[PDB]
RNA sequence: UUUUGUAUAAUGGGUCAGCGACUUAUAUUCUGUAGCAAGGUUAACCGAAUAGGGGAGCCGAAGGGAAACCGAGUCUUAACU
RNA sequence: AGGACCGAACCGACUAAUGUUGAAAAAUUAGCGGAUGACUUGUGGCUGGGGGUGAAAGGCCAAUCAAACCGGGAGAUAGCU
RNA sequence: GUAACGGGGCUAAACCAUGCACCGAAGCUGCGGCAGCGACGCUUAUGCGUUGUUGGGUAGGGGAGCGUUCUGUAAGCCUG
RNA sequence: GUUUAUUAAAAACACAGCACUGUGCAAACACGAAAGUGGACGUAUACGGUGUGACGCCUGCCCGGUGCCGGAAGGUUAAUU
RNA sequence: AAUUCCUUGUCGGGUAAGUUCCGACCUGCACGAAUGGCGUAAUGAUGGCCAGGCUGUCUCCACCCGAGACUCAGUGAAAUUGAACUCGCUGUGAAGAUGCAGUGUACCCGCGGCAAGACGGAAAGACCCCGUGAACCUUUACUAUAGCUUGACACUGAACAU
RNA sequence: CUUUAAUGUUUGAUGUUCUAACGUUGACCCGUAAUCCGGGUUGCGGACAGUGUCUGGUGGGUAGUUUGACUGGGGCGGUCUCCUCCUAAAGAGUAACGGAGGAGCACGAAGGUUGGCUAAUCCUGGUCGGACAUCAGGAGGUUAGUGCAAUGGCAUAAGCCAGCUUGACUGCGAGCGUGACGGCGCGAGCAGGUGCGAAAGCAGGUCAUAGUGAUCCGGUGGUUCUGAAUGGAAGGGCCAUC
């Protein structure tokens, strides 16, 4: 059978042009009050995901 | 803790809003300060508001 | 009563010692009050982190009448 | 994605987006793709026609993406300020 | 065999003979190898039946952005040194 | 007269020794309790598995019952050996 | 059960100091041989010849092979 | 009298007796999605449930908690509208 | 005390000597009134204690009669077993040695006996812990649910008052 | 009309009665040499009872499950995140049910800036007034102070006061630190706009280091995005926030 997607996990990855993966960051949902604008500014921008945890990403996303 | 969150909003018109908190028992008058308003991109008059 | 707490051990200490170049931002010392004190070309952060304002190598010095330590940064 | 218990990556990060359903009805169209139709006429029945973009296209952009050597007509095509340049120079006309 | 460590007074086997455990399918990625190459390959089916036909599709030659959209750029921001 | 007394058959099973790869997957021998009664037994019938039946011990339900046996889901699952 | 030098035994065969001999290992050297990796060659179809070096190993990774049954090569080849 | 057939026969279970409580009969209660039945071809001096356990002398105080029985004024309250 | 921890409580009785027994005291760790209290004649293969008789239970074993055991003839098992050329001692050592070191002792092979050892045999410890194991059991654990109970609508109509 | 009584009608509420649905586990007739059932008659009830759908309550009767880990075995006790010091072997880091403590907040000023100021403690003198209140002088020299634990800081003060104020700015960010990761931290400088200062300048909260909660789902406001025939809309996205 077809491999199946880990549907979770394509709701939150992109593949990027080089075959890296573009990610939103934590911590900018809720609690924002006490948050610091700077911490927030930097927290808007989409992220790459790191060496460690490219393995994870790819073995869930087989057709990204 | 004892200390309640708190909005400040534009008078410019704009739905801009900065947030803080307030101790509503010892300070019970509306918070007014002067912040930048981002839409309008002028330093505009804020005033307190339900969070 | 009981003990069996600590906290985290906050990786201070210094970053960058004399002669290494370094390239404007690098920070140089991380510190709780002002050990060092910032001296030319560099800047003192919030949290008392010792900062290059310029590239060039680190230099350490004990300069004033109250013997205080500094950390400046040479042209290279 | 099984990390021994900790909250996966696929969970302690947020979702983001939603997919565009217009997207999926627009293609692109390289410089090269022009001279491939039968009639130096490009609109979206030509390329089709050629096997370069699919039946349920509704929409298609050239881009400066390759070379064009042959004058041709764009026909209610988007093109790119560079694919418009190429075009033209080869001798070709873009319309509405 | 299991262990930091077993002549171990730890496990297993009375002996022989025959049997007895990393397979298969479909996906997917990588290495090797072969074909062709900005292209590569067809599926069902047709069949003159391992030929030939069939290019429906799939992957690749474009990306950026949540998206509209723009496009060798694009997004960010009123604008980026 | 009597869930009366002593005591064989008959029903039981308090003690001891033997036996424990037994003569026997619960017995033998010597003693022991009941023995007209809520007694004992033959033939046939009825109650069925979260169900029966139980003067109640989780007892009994075809030689292991805190959920029978057979077949099936079935190659349950086994981060263990 | 001697059983607090391993034993015999020892007045040094004990202890201290200086010295020279020898014994002693799968270490080092000698002789012969095989392979992995380099390098360079009498001179490359990718082997061979030199030559420096390496060559304990569980889990594990990598490389190279042997043999068994069945298909083609095979109406061939071997075999009363 | 009964009991752990197969390590417990007892002080355990049962028992006559006592009390509480339910039940007006198409009884309560129990087996049954139902039909049908048991209770009972009985009828409160009867039938079910629970406890205590011949007999003698007796069975005191506590209704706050938990459980049950009764109450209807107010407060809260479902589908529905 | 079928209840009492301290505890062999204390005192009395019984015995030469009594942690048990019987009587008593009350300081009831932690009796008590149908979760029944305290008595009770009779009954009991029921628990505790004392006495007479009686004896191989014992001092302390003797003898004897039978069935095995032992010998011959016939038949003919078993559990177990890595391989055995299968000794003692002291030490060493996966820390309790026939097998290692040192040393001692011992000619080769049976038969009858004994059980100190081969951490002897049997049963993948029942104790103990562990597994995000199993089961059955409890309850004011959680979530459901049969049953019971409440109302609304339906099967479900008419007349007349207020 | 100001107001009040009473006859007709609509839908309610409450009661009384009726019979014809429905009940009969009263009697009788027939099918029928039948204690079943069915049809019929009659009596007794009667729109009640009962059943279906919905609904609140009750419900270990039955069912499925959960009921943590660390631990000098386990259990009991204690502990589980964060901050500070020592252990820690003069860079970083470093364990134990090792030794000691603290946090889960506070503050519109206790924030920004300009200008100014300088403690503790002891001795001597002084109405009430004492060992210690306030005043004066001397010694002292930061041992004080820092909203709070500890450690490092702090006089150019970071300590204390006043005037003006909102930089407790929005977008960004060369370059670094620290993490397996998610993250977390430091940052000069650029753009827009602002406060204070004559000016150089300083300000993107507080001497620094604790004061915390990923994702999902959902709420509120904004929005050149999306909007399943089309225009809207719902819903989704994006920004802010709960
Ligand atoms: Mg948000
Ligand atoms: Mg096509
Ligand atoms: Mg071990
Ligand atoms: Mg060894
Ligand atoms: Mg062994
Ligand atoms: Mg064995
Ligand atoms: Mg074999
Ligand atoms: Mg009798
Ligand atoms: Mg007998
Ligand atoms: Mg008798
Ligand atoms: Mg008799
Ligand atoms: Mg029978
Ligand atoms: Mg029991
Ligand atoms: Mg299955
Ligand atoms: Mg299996
Ligand atoms: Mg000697
Ligand atoms: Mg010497
Ligand atoms: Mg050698
Ligand atoms: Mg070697
Ligand atoms: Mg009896
Ligand atoms: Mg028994
Ligand atoms: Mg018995
Ligand atoms: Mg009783
Ligand atoms: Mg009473
Ligand atoms: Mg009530
Ligand atoms: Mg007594
Ligand atoms: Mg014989
Ligand atoms: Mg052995
Ligand atoms: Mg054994
Ligand atoms: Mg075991
Ligand atoms: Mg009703
Ligand atoms: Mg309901
Ligand atoms: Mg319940
Ligand atoms: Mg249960
Ligand atoms: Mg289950
Ligand atoms: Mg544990
Ligand atoms: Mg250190
Ligand atoms: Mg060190
Ligand atoms: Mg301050
Ligand atoms: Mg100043
Ligand atoms: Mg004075
Ligand atoms: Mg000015
Ligand atoms: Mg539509
Ligand atoms: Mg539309």
């Amino acid at each position: 059978p077809k491999i199946k997607t880990v549907r979770g996990a394509a709701k939150r990855f992109k593949k990027t042009g080089k075959g890296g993966f573009k990610h939103k960051h934590a911590n900018l949902r809720h609690i924002l009050t006490k948050k610091a604008t700077k911490r927030k500014r930097h927290l808007r921008p989409k992220a790459m995901v790191s060496k460690g945890d490219l393995g994870l990403v790819i073995a869930c996303l087989p057709y990204a | 803790g004892i200390r309640e969150k708190i909005k400040l909003v534009s008078s410019a018109g704009t739905g801009h809003f900065y947030t803080t908190t307030k101790n509503k028992r010892t300070k019970p008058e509306k918070l007014e300060l002067k912040k930048f308003d981002p839409v309008v991109r002028q330093h505009v008059i804020y005033k307190e508001a339900k969070i | 009563t009981r003990n069996g707490r600590d906290s985290e051990a906050k990786r201070l200490g210094v970053k960058r010692f004399g002669g290494e170049s370094v390239l404007a931002g690098s920070i140089i010392v991380r510190q709780r009050g002002t050990k060092f004190h910032a001296g030319a070309n560099v800047g003192c952060g919030r949290d008392h982190t010792l900062f290059a304002k310029a590239d060039g190598k680190v230099k350490f010095e004990v300069k004033g009448p109250k013997n205080r330590k500094f950390i400046s940064i040479e042209a290279e | 994605g099984f990390e021994g218990g900790q909250m996966p990556l696929y969970r302690r990060l947020p979702k983001f987006g939603f997919t565009s359903r217009k997207a999926a009805i627009t293609a692109e169209i390289r410089l090269s793709d022009l001279a491939k139709v039968e009639g130096g006429v490009v609109d979206l029945n030509t390329l089709k026609a050629a096997n370069i973009i699919g039946i349920q296209i509704e929409f298609a952009k050239v881009i400066l993406a390759g070379e064009v050597t042959t004058p041709v007509t764009v026909r209610g095509l988007r093109v790119t300020k560079g694919a418009r340049a190429a075009i033209e120079a080869a001798g070709g006309k873009i319309e509405e």
